[PDB]
RNA sequence: UGGGGUAUCGCCAAGCGGUAAGGCACCGGAUUCUGAUUCCGGCAUUCCGAGGUUCGAAUCCUCGUACCCCAGCCA
RNA sequence: GCCUGGCGGCCGUAGCGCGGUGGUCCCACCUGACCCCAUGCCGAACUCAGAAGUGAAACGCCGUAGCGCCGAUGGUAGUGUGGGGUCUCCCCAUGCGAGAGUAGGGAACUGCCAGGCA
RNA sequence: ACUUACCAACCCGAUGCAAACUGCGAAUACCGGAGAAUGUUAUCACGGGAGACACACGGCGGGUGCUAACGUCCGUC
RNA sequence: UCCUCCUAAAGAGUAACGGAGGAGCACGAAGGUUGGCUAAUCCUGGUCGGACAUCAGGAGGUUAGUGCAAUGGCAUAAGCCAGCUUGACUGCGAGCGUGACGGCGCGAGCAGGUGCGAAAGCAGGUCAUAGUGAUCCGGUGGUUCUGAAUGGAAGGGCCAUC
RNA sequence: UAGUCCGGAUUGGAGUCUGCAACUCGACUCCAUGAAGUCGGAAUCGCUAGUAAUCGUGGAUCAGAAUGCCACGGUGAAUAC
């Protein structure tokens, strides 16, 4: 419905990106996330929500 | 501390005198005594419950709990989880305290003083009353009030009829009429 | 104004009483804890009670709540 | 009542320790004694006990039921439960904070070798 | 006319009236009248009896009517082909099975509880009887 | 309780023109001056006038 | 019979779920010899009836009523 | 042996209600709170330091069936198979056989450990 | 504040009804295990070739229909 | 098209222009964990305050609540409140369920790295069951895997994704 | 510069006088109360000089009852193309 979608990309140098759902309207901060990066394999701050 | 003193010599003694109880602790005793200030009309202001939640500060000597509502209900035009009342639960040594104030300088400060009702009693001992002034609080000023806001006093003691809390309170001598 | 109704999920005891099975073997896929999870049984996220140990089913009545567990006894 | 909110605060861990099928050391402090006790996995059968109770114990204390009362029956539950051979359980607080003297007893009992 | 104030499904399925009845004693009054055929009753008709059983027996006497319909009946109207859903809630039943007292009566003599009980019993479908309060 | 969220709540003494002389704590933070106490208040001398009207 | 629409002050007609707006009329004053015209002030419908959802219904949903419009065909 | 505490088995023949009793120990209420910790206010709860006082409440135990609960035997309902009729419903042979109700039972029984008394 | 042929919540006692009610609950069926006899492996897997996918009535359980139809739609034989 | 109940004959499945309702999402907390707590409604007393806003006590028992239908669940709470958080992880997966297939679902455990907790442990989204769209064609990021003489590149592949 | 030391209505209490008699239904006094009203919509009226405006005083009727009526004087304008 209304609710966007936005990549999580990684905070170290790899490409590596979570994709999910935010509400953009109600929710207009971005969605900061240490998820974890496969590449580096290590637990890395996300950013970006788009 | 003064009353918890006057309780624990002459109204434990005077009640062991006069109901016929073989326990020294089957007498009655002062639970609590909660200050309700249901304001009602913060529905459309903040400041105005800051205000009471000030006044009922400077009553007793505590920080009050703004309460919330626990159903929505619409003949009032609130909704739930909205802050409606602020309330302070005074146990302990700040009960005997401002039971101290209470009876011996705010209750004479009333306007056209009559007389505090026998028949405000729940059936299990609990008394509870209304103030309609917060003037009569000798902590309020009188030149900083803005709305008038009385509140409701309740008594929870540890009777189990109300005729054992008629007998309780009167040993304060708490006026009666 | 009528004329719909869901697929059939094909619920209910998958293993009965006494009947062997392996680790991992769905018991009951059920709907709520109609049946909870006794000795050696999980119960997964949409409350599908699975074999977690080897052995044989076994139906329960246990407890305060006369609850409906499903043990596996180790065989 | 008070007990019975105990009760229901100890009852998910007491579950799911007799669902993992470990051996418990079931705590309980009262406001003059703790009692301690490790119970079998079945959880039926104890194995050890002490407690303050136990004159043993209650003679080498000042007051039974404070800080210093609950490290010596930790410190005696480790050492009987060594003596039987017992040595990995899960500590069952019995729906006390682990905060005070459960604290006291269940350090004492992890400093005297008991392993949880 | 009787008929539930207030339901909870519009429509009911058609299924069976086998076995015997449950009320079965004459239990609030003194004399009844008792089915003896299986049948349904509507509301007309339970309503059509009870006016001549109250005439009958004047203003006088006490009764009850033990059977209440609860039971809707839907018809097709006329012209209207097969399919294209259920009917329409026309009247409402009551299933009657052999042993139901449909009717109780008291305070009137025995004879005339026989008068109004043969003058309602030519208003319903069902072979009926005459029963009396028998004691356990 | 718990720290400063409370009013400062410190030991006054009130006094009323009955020559009651009391200390009480009160949240105030300054000493009082009234006119009524509970002792020598007119309660039962009102009551008396209140009913003290017919005739 | 089905589909759609309407029901709001005495009349015609606006209303957005938290308040009922306009015109004509009516009422009072004034102008006038008097009436019309005019001018100054007012009032005013708890919204067709019943039930429900909602904290809250003119407003949303369902049913009934009353009046309109369209269709009710091929054989 | 009696009593109390803990952890279980069992899950109302075990729970409710009415009445009586217990505190040497145990337990509970209690005493105090500056500290450990805590209250969207409050040591009420949680927590800590204790032990003056009472078993009032609580809890345990003992009575009491007013109720909940268990519950036959018999009959009834239903029904598998075969057969029959007056066949929208029933009957027969045969196998299974309730629910409700009745007589009655009934205010539990028990294991491990620990402490107090004899 | 004073009277009352009227209605009536809740509670209690008694009486019924329910596909979308259940503090109870069969027969049967189904799943699993063991055992005997019988059966031309009747069972399963893999591979070659299909055909068929308009069904009908009759018993039993039902929906729809009017417990109408040589009606219609299912389940089972 | 998808979800829930009934029909549906006590395993599963089962039809009709049969009877009833819903979905085409929401949520960075409404997820994870740890610690705690327990409803509706009615009665009584009480300032404004009222049938119904807050307070206190009692009866009551989950008649409440569950982000949204219905059913099944839920007190050990799956309900309600707070602290810290990102497991709403990445690669796999014994074994099962369910479909003609495409597919869909449940999953203990293994490895790497993480959160909460003192710890046992729990966490691969939400009480569960709806919230959806194959392939082709093409867009964006990463990876020399390929790269029509050769070195690149273009294009293609693979992984993520629209 | 305030609904105020403006304004006095209204109302409670206490009285005096006249009069057979102040309840319906007088006048005046004292204490208390202290509305509305902050210059008046459409419209409308009077006045040309001792005038308008404003300030008091007297009388007739009358036992007592005028803010009316009829008189009397004090101060004293503006404006008329």
């Amino acid at each position: 419905g209304i609710r966007e979608k936005i990549k999580l990309v990684s905070s170290a140098g790899t490409g590596h990106f979570y994709t999910t759902t935010k509400n953009k309207r109600t929710k207009p901060e971005k969605l900061e996330l240490k998820k974890f990066d496969p590449v580096v394999r290590q637990h890395v701050i996300y950013k970006e929500a788009k | 501390a003064k009353l918890h003193d006057y309780y624990k010599d002459e109204v434990v003694k005077k009640l062991m005198t006069e109901f016929n109880y073989n326990s020294v602790m089957q007498v009655p005793r002062v639970e609590k005594i909660t200050l309700n200030m249901g304001v009602g009309e913060a529905i459309a202001d903040k400041k105005l419950l800051d205000n009471a939640a000030a006044d009922l500060a400077a009553i007793s000597g505590q920080k009050p709990l703004i309460t919330k509502a626990r159903k929505s209900v619409a003949g009032f035009k609130i909704r739930q989880g909205y802050p409606i009342g602020c309330k302070v639960t005074l146990r302990g040594e700040r009960m005997w305290e401002f039971f101290e104030r209470l009876i011996t300088i705010a209750v004479p400060r009333i306007r056209d003083f009559r007389g505090l009702s026998a028949k405000s009693f729940d059936g299990r001992g609990n008394y509870s009353m209304g103030v309609r002034e917060q003037i009569i609080f000798p902590e309020i000023d009188y030149d900083k009030v803005d709305r008038v806001r009385g509140l409701d006093i309740t008594i929870t003691t540890t009777a189990k009829s109300d005729e054992e809390g008629r007998a309780l309170l009167a040993a304060f001598d708490f006026p009666f009429r | 104004r009528n004329g719909r109704d869901s697929e059939a999920k094909r619920l209910g005891v998958k293993r009965f009483g006494g009947e062997s099975v392996l680790a991992g073997s769905i018991i009951v896929r059920q709907r709520g804890t109609k049946f909870h999870a006794g000795a050696n049984v999980g119960c997964g996220r949409d409350h599908t009670l699975f074999a977690k140990a080897d052995g044989k089913v076994k139906f329960e009545v246990k407890g305060p709540k006369n609850r409906k567990f499903i043990s596996i006894e180790a065989e | 009542d008070k007990k019975s909110a105990r009760i229901r605060r100890a009852t998910r861990a007491r579950r799911k320790l007799q669902e993992l099928g470990a051996t418990r050391l079931v705590v309980h402090r009262t406001p003059r004694h703790i009692y301690a006790q490790v119970i079998a996995p079945n959880g039926s059968e104890v194995l050890v006990a002490a407690s303050t109770v136990e004159k043993a114990i209650a003679e080498q204390l000042k007051y039974t039921g404070n800080k210093d009362a609950a490290a010596a029956v930790g410190k005696a539950v480790a050492e009987r439960a060594l003596e039987k051979g017992i040595k990995d359980v899960s500590f069952d607080r019995s729906g006390f904070q682990y905060h005070g003297r459960v604290q006291a007893l269940a350090d004492a009992a992890r400093e005297a070798g008991l392993q949880f | 006319m009787l008929q539930p104030k207030r339901t909870k499904f519009r429509k009911m399925h058609k299924g069976r009236n086998r076995g015997l009845a449950q009320g079965t004693d004459v239990s609030f009054g003194s004399f009844g009248l008792k089915a003896v055929g299986r049948g349904r009753l509507t509301a007309r008709q339970i309503e059509a009896a009870r006016r001549a059983m109250t005439r009958a027996v004047k203003r006088q006497g006490k009764i009850w009517i033990r059977v209440f319909p609860d039971k809707p009946i839907t018809e097709k109207p006329l012209a209207v082909r097969m399919g294209k859903g259920k009917g329409n809630v026309e009247y409402w039943v009551a299933l009657i099975q052999p042993g139901k007292v449909l009717y109780e009566m008291d305070g009137v003599p025995e004879e005339l509880a026989r008068e109004a009980f043969k003058l309602a019993a030519a208003k319903l479908p069902i072979k009926t009887t005459f029963v009396t309060k028998t004691v356990m | 309780m718990k720290k400063d969220i409370h009013p400062k709540y410190e030991e006054i003494t009130a006094s009323c023109s009955c020559g009651n002389v009391m200390k009480i704590r009160s949240t105030v933070g300054h000493d009082l001056n009234l006119d009524v106490c509970s002792k020598c208040h007119p309660f039962f001398t009102g009551k008396q006038r209140d009913v003290a009207t017919g005739g």
